[PDB]
């Protein structure tokens, strides 16, 4: 029952049109709570979940400045990778940064992680030990060299078991009412025949939290790893999630197939069938 | 507000311990404080830094310790030396800010302990036209204070301390001159506080 | 030869005019650059911090208007306009945008004046009084440099062709020759004290040097007097046995 | 170096006619990030439509949710119109009360 | 909370 905070950063260029777009979003476990868009009217870091709103103007002042800081070391980097990669200055490009921290059930530091990408390609990532870096090509290999000099490895290690892990706890307490809840998936099955000799069994599940869930279609003990249709768990729009799985079944054998839902908020795996 | 070095100027004899007061005002946890020193004809450079409560930091015989409790970061040195005389700026990073906030500066003017005082006024001649003249008040202890001249056409400088590896005869001196034909070295050092036994040759 | 390179090093500015400064970054891994001002009261103050190419912002403070631009990662420029008060401006970089040691450039001193009042310094060297040498076994040389404007000068002593370190007593501050005007010309004194044995050697050479910071030949001089441009003014004396 | 969006159209709560509800269209797994999505009612472009703040998965692909309040009748069709550089023409996937 | 001091470029 561990918890995590993740900060998602994305920078996309627009040659000529104007300064590139910077969308930064933050996620505590699986709930979004802060937001920053270079294009919104505010020009300031914004709240999204209610329990962070209680923090005062000082929190919004620092947080706006430090995220405006990251926006800028990234405009520069958009162009710098334009150079390293020998790419035209007429094309739009995407840098994606992701980093975050893990705390255990009891508040301890577990692990921290940073991963960066260019145009959807793995670029550099922070290693296991938090003391080394890994470059994906010889172009990022030059960045790896520079960070090894100004010691971005150790001063970022300081952050991931310090400033993040504290404020993660504070985030888990200022909203423990709403971040610690475990909502169980409300399960039911539906049936729609496709032809005479054929029919479809689809096992649905709504309103669960967190999104980790497992729907497994088992025919008399057998996994339909080669016969089942599963969709991406999707957000309902309200802080809970939805996911469904379906299997193609011969018309008249809807009892041989069984569905199993295994979730954190479900006491024991439910096995539902026709 | 923010950073406040209440003492603007500190004057002490060489050999006395040195302390500069610096107080600060933040609303943030991110408290990183700096002492920067800026000598004349140099650039400001870093003297020391810390963000750690009650961690003594030392660098070059100076030290300070951060006390987050009293919003304080006082700069200390065991023994004043002629070489430390400078401007000192204390400054803080509020973490949220991209900028840095400095104080109004504290000037430590270390002066000399004159071992064996011997005040005198001498007259120097011009190496080109002998007529032009200056008066030198030298060999006094650092306690006596210069005065400005009362005449506008008599010019007097402040104290200046000079060193001499020649048996360390370090000593202060100050200069006075005029182009008036009536100025004499006997009356030139007027409004002054010369010791009664101030030497005065013919 | 350093980590930051700032130009121009000094500039006389007539009132209302402009001056452009620029700073060159010498090590790309300290990319956080800033401009700070120092006023005539010796107070330090932050001005701008710009990371990306293309950044422009203006700001007005007492006596000067500012326009800042980061041209690329290593070239930052600064325009000062409509001046009414002298300053020193410093360039800086640091490894992180805050909470790190801030590193200072050599600086650009700006002085506000009317070009027609610039005068180079007159330099005269005074040989020691004999009464001092007789009484104390030492010799104090005096240099008096008089009559100059503005107050940006540098004085040095040279013994047998090398600048000296010991025995130097350069006045802390210039003196106002006409203290009632805020436009008086200035004076600076110095001292050189050496043992009596050293002065009484006519083989020893003493030269008092004043570097003056003035106009450039790219400015024009009109009044009937010599052009007060950047120059050194010297005086000297040789040893005199007995 | 370019990936195509995955589109799902659905309702927030179990669908009941006459009850105000929400229409959701979730587009995930697409690259690069600039994508155009419109929610359609009986072929018409809905005007008041909000979308979530852009984020991405661990495979570096993007994901967005566009939503609007709606009152489902039986005589109403709901659809999603998506155009991307990886998509030749605008692709429309409709809502099934299912 | 976002990282406190953004560092070096790439």
């Amino acid at each position: 029952g561990s918890h995590s905070m993740r900060y998602f950063f994305t920078s996309v260029s627009r040659p000529g049109r104007g300064e590139p777009r910077f969308i930064a979003v933050g996620y505590v476990d699986d709930t979004q709570f802060v937001r920053f868009d270079s294009d919104a009217a505010s020009q300031r870091m914004e709240p999204r979940a209610p329990w962070i709103e209680q923090e005062g103007p000082e929190y919004w002042d620092q947080e706006t400045r430090n995220v405006k800081a990251q926006s800028q070391t990234d405009r520069v980097d958009l162009g710098t990778l334009r150079g390293y990669y020998n790419q035209s200055e007429a094309g739009s490009h995407t840098i994606q940064i992701m980093y975050g921290c893990d705390v255990g059930s009891d508040g301890r530091f577990l692990r921290g992680y940073r991963q960066d990408a260019y145009d959807g390609k793995d670029y550099i990532a922070l290693n296991e030990d938090l003391r080394s870096w890994t470059a994906a090509d010889m172009a990022a290999q030059i960045t790896k060299r520079k960070w090894e000099a100004a010691h971005e490895a150790e001063q970022l290690r300081a952050y991931l078991d310090g400033t993040c892990v504290e404020w993660l706890r504070r985030y888990l307490e200022n909203g423990k009412e709403t971040l610690q809840r475990t909502d169980p998936p409300k399960t039911h099955m539906t049936h729609h025949p496709i032809s005479d000799h054929e029919a479809t069994l689809r096992c649905w599940a709504l309103g669960f939290y967190p999104a980790e869930i497992t729907l497994t279609w088992q025919r008399d003990g057998e996994d339909q790893t080669q016969d089942t249709e599963l969709v991406e768990t999707r957000p309902a729009g309200d802080g809970t999630f939805q996911k469904w799985a379906a299997v193609v079944v011969p018309s008249g054998e809807e009892q041989r197939y069984t569905c199993h839902v295994q979730h954190e908020g479900l006491p024991k795996p439910l096995t539902l069938r026709w | 507000d923010s950073v406040t070095q209440k003492e603007g100027l500190v004057t002490l004899t060489e050999g006395l311990p040195v302390m500069l007061n610096c107080t600060y005002q933040t609303i943030y946890s991110n408290a990183f404080l700096f002492w920067y020193v800026h000598y004349l004809n140099e650039s400001p450079r870093l003297l020391l830094k810390s963000s750690t409560d009650n961690k003594r930091t030392e660098h070059q015989g100076f030290h300070a310790t951060l006390h987050k409790s009293s919003s304080s970061f006082h700069l200390q040195k065991s023994s004043a030396q002629l070489s430390d005389s400078a401007l000192y700026y204390c400054a803080l990073s509020e973490g949220g800010n991209y900028k840095y906030v400095f104080g109004a500066g504290t000037r430590l003017k270390v002066i000399a302990h004159i071992q064996n005082p011997d005040p005198a006024v001498y007259q120097l001649r011009d190496s080109k036209s002998s007529d032009k003249s200056v008066c030198l008040f030298t060999d006094f202890d650092s306690q006596t204070n210069v005065s400005q001249s009362k005449d506008s056409d008599v010019y007097i400088t402040d104290k200046c301390v000079l060193d001499m590896r020649s048996m360390d005869f370090k000593s202060n001196s100050a200069v006075a001159w005029s182009n008036k034909s009536d100025f004499a070295c006997a009356n030139a050092f007027n409004n002054s506080i010369i010791p009664e036994d101030t030497f005065f040759p013919s | 030869v350093t980590l930051l390179e700032q130009n121009p090093r000094w500039r006389l500015v007539p009132r209302g005019q402009a001056v452009n400064l620029r700073c060159i970054l010498k090590n790309s891994q300290y990319p956080w650059m800033s401009w700070y001002q120092q006023d005539l009261q010796k107070q330090l103050q932050w001005l701008f911090t710009l990371r990306s190419p293309g950044d422009k912002e203006v700001k007005s403070l007492p006596g000067a208007d500012y326009l800042a631009t980061r041209v690329t990662d290593t070239e930052l420029r600064l325009q000062v306009a409509n001046m009414s008060q002298g300053r020193t401006l410093y360039c800086t970089c640091s490894a992180r945008h805050s909470a790190e040691t801030l590193y200072f450039g050599s600086g650009t001193r700006l002085t506000v004046l009317d070009l027609r009042n610039v005068f180079p310094p007159e330099v005269a060297v005074f040989e020691p009084s004999e009464a001092e040498i007789s009484h104390t076994q030492k010799a104090t040389l005096v240099c008096l440099a008089t009559g100059f404007y503005p107050d940006h000068v540098e004085l040095s002593w040279w013994v047998n062709g090398k600048e000296v370190h010991s025995g130097v007593c350069t006045d802390p501050q210039p003196l106002k020759e006409q203290p009632a005007l805020n436009d008086s010309r200035y004076a600076l004194s110095s001292r050189l004290r050496v043992s009596a044995t050293f002065w009484q050697n006519p083989r020893n050479h003493f030269r008092c040097q004043v570097q003056f910071y003035g106009l450039s030949e790219n400015d024009e001089w009109t009044q009937d007097r010599a052009k007060p441009v950047t120059q050194i003014v010297s005086a000297e004396a040789w040893g005199r046995a007995d | 170096i370019q990936r195509t969006p995955k589109i799902q159209v659905y309702s927030r709560h179990p669908a009941e006619n006459g009850k105000s509800n929400f229409l959701n269209c979730y587009v995930s797994g697409f690259h690069p990030s600039d994508i155009e999505v419109d929610l359609l009612k009986n072929g018409e472009r809905i005007e008041k439509v909000e979308h979530s703040d852009l984020s991405f998965s661990k495979d570096w692909s993007f994901y967005l949710l566009y939503y609007t309040e709606f009152t489902p009748t039986e005589k109403d069709e709901y659809a999603c119109r998506v155009n991307h550089v990886t998509l030749s023409q605008p692709k429309i996937v409709k809502w099934d009360r299912d | 909370v976002v990282v406190g001091a953004v560092g070096v470029g790439k």
